């Protein structure tokens, strides 16, 4: 098994808390939904491959600009997050996140993973972006975002509902090998 | 970690920990603000345990069993035992703070009800002072630590030999050498994370509520200090 580091980047409320913690317990909490992540360990087999992956959360990090790069060292795939109820983080990818993840992890794959996809069905949601002349992100923009970046790919997910969850895991596995 | 502590922070929440008897006894809200809090004892005692494993395993294990150029264990493992004293210390007041809130007759049935007394101390004073010198001078020296460390693994047969041999039970998979270092310095940004989820769940008296809104503003003002200190060290 080879060893390999993972980092989840994104806005605060892109999700990526509850990313890391449902495919980490391979389960949507039923008790209690922990604040924070440490760090994991996961054994994954992909495409016949045998791997460590270590996730790495980048929670709480947001506003401090010198201690947040601190855990980009040896990373080997980045997982670039933003909400679909949030057309706002999706903006905040190009001129933010990606000169970041560039300049301190040169030639890393970065996957574009859109989070939280069951609410682009959600009323709720739907009535509280349209009074801000908005509505979920559609997948086309999600898409030509991930292009416009030069990203390894483009994926959606909903931690809720678990949809999605393996497979992204399993891809940045592959993107981390290559 | 000892057994005794192992054991009142294993169950997954408050909730989970208590008795069901005495779960059934409090108000959703409570329960809420106790499993924030638990989280918060819980992850502290985790702390504790990676700095123990840096200072004890790693660290003394390297002075004992390796013959390594003098300041290099310094430099793979820099402030780990003030670092140590600091949160071995606060983890003490978390876990009796607890234990006084337990019920007599019993070891898991118990409430806290002021914690943000206990998070003003921490992050004021003397302490508060201690921990932005120690953190601005740990994430400083960070960087160095994994070249350095790197550097070892990949030239010394006898240090990769040690590396293996010490990480090699199952309970150290997400501790090893690197993975503890960044472990230490993103501690310091989840303080904010728990304690603006356990303010949203202390509205019940307001005297918890202001002090819980001065302990984050205090966790905030270290933070920003401890962003604007740092520089990383090349060698
Ligand atoms: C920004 C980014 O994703 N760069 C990158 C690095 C290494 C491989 C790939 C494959 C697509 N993109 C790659």
């Amino acid at each position: 098994a080879i060893r390999k580091k993972l980092v989840i980047v994104g806005d605060g409320a892109c999700g990526k808390t509850c990313l890391l913690i449902v495919f980490s317990k391979d389960q949507f909490p039923e008790v209690y939904v922990p604040t924070v992540f440490e760090n994991y360990v996961a054994d994954i087999e992909v495409d016949g491959k045998q791997v460590e992956l270590a996730l790495w959360d980048t929670a709480g990090q947001e506003d401090y600009d010198r201690l947040r790069p601190l855990s980009y060292p040896d990373t080997d795939v980045i997982l670039m997050c933003f909400s679909i109820d949030s057309p706002d983080s999706l903006e905040n990818i190009p001129e933010k996140w990606t000169p970041e993840v560039k300049h301190f992890c040169p030639n890393v794959p970065i996957i574009l993973v859109g989070n939280k996809k069951d609410l682009r069905n959600d009323e709720h949601t739907r009535r509280e972006l349209a009074k801000m002349k908005q509505e979920p992100v559609k997948p086309e923009e999600g898409r030509d975002m991930a292009n416009r970046i030069g990203a390894f790919g483009y994926m959606e997910c909903s931690a809720k509902t678990k949809d999605g969850v393996r497979e992204v895991f399993e891809m940045a596995t592959r993107a981390a090998l290559q | 970690s000892m057994e005794m502590d192992e054991k009142d922070f294993a169950a997954d929440s408050w909730s989970l920990a208590v008795d069901s008897s005495f779960l059934q006894q409090h108000k959703k809200e409570v329960m809420k603000q106790q499993d924030v809090i638990y989280e918060l004892i819980q992850t502290e005692l985790h702390h504790v345990r990676t700095l123990k494993i840096m200072t004890r395993l790693f660290r003394t294990g390297m002075l004992e069993e390796l013959h390594l150029e003098p300041g290099v264990v310094q430099g793979l493992f820099p402030c780990v035992d003030e670092l140590s004293d600091i949160h071995t210390r606060f983890l003490s007041q978390l876990l009796e703070r607890r234990r006084q809130a337990l019920c007599p007759g019993s070891t898991r049935n118990f409430v806290i009800h002021r914690l943000g007394d206990l998070l003003i101390s921490q992050f004021s004073g003397p302490s508060a002072e201690q921990m932005c010198k120690t953190y601005s001078e740990f994430c400083s020296r960070h960087s160095k630590a994994l070249k350095l460390y790197k550097e070892l693994y990949a030239r010394d047969k006898r240090f990769q030999q040690f590396i293996r041999k010490v990480t090699r039970p199952a309970v150290l998979k997400r501790h090893g050498v690197q993975e503890c270092i960044l472990l230490v310095t993103q501690r310091i940004t989840k303080y904010p994370l728990l304690i603006s989820r356990i303010l949203q769940h202390s509205h019940g008296i307001e005297e918890e509520r202001q002090d819980l809104t001065t302990a984050l503003g205090l966790v905030k003002e270290l933070l920003s200090n401890v962003d604007e200190g740092i520089y990383q060290l090349e060698k």
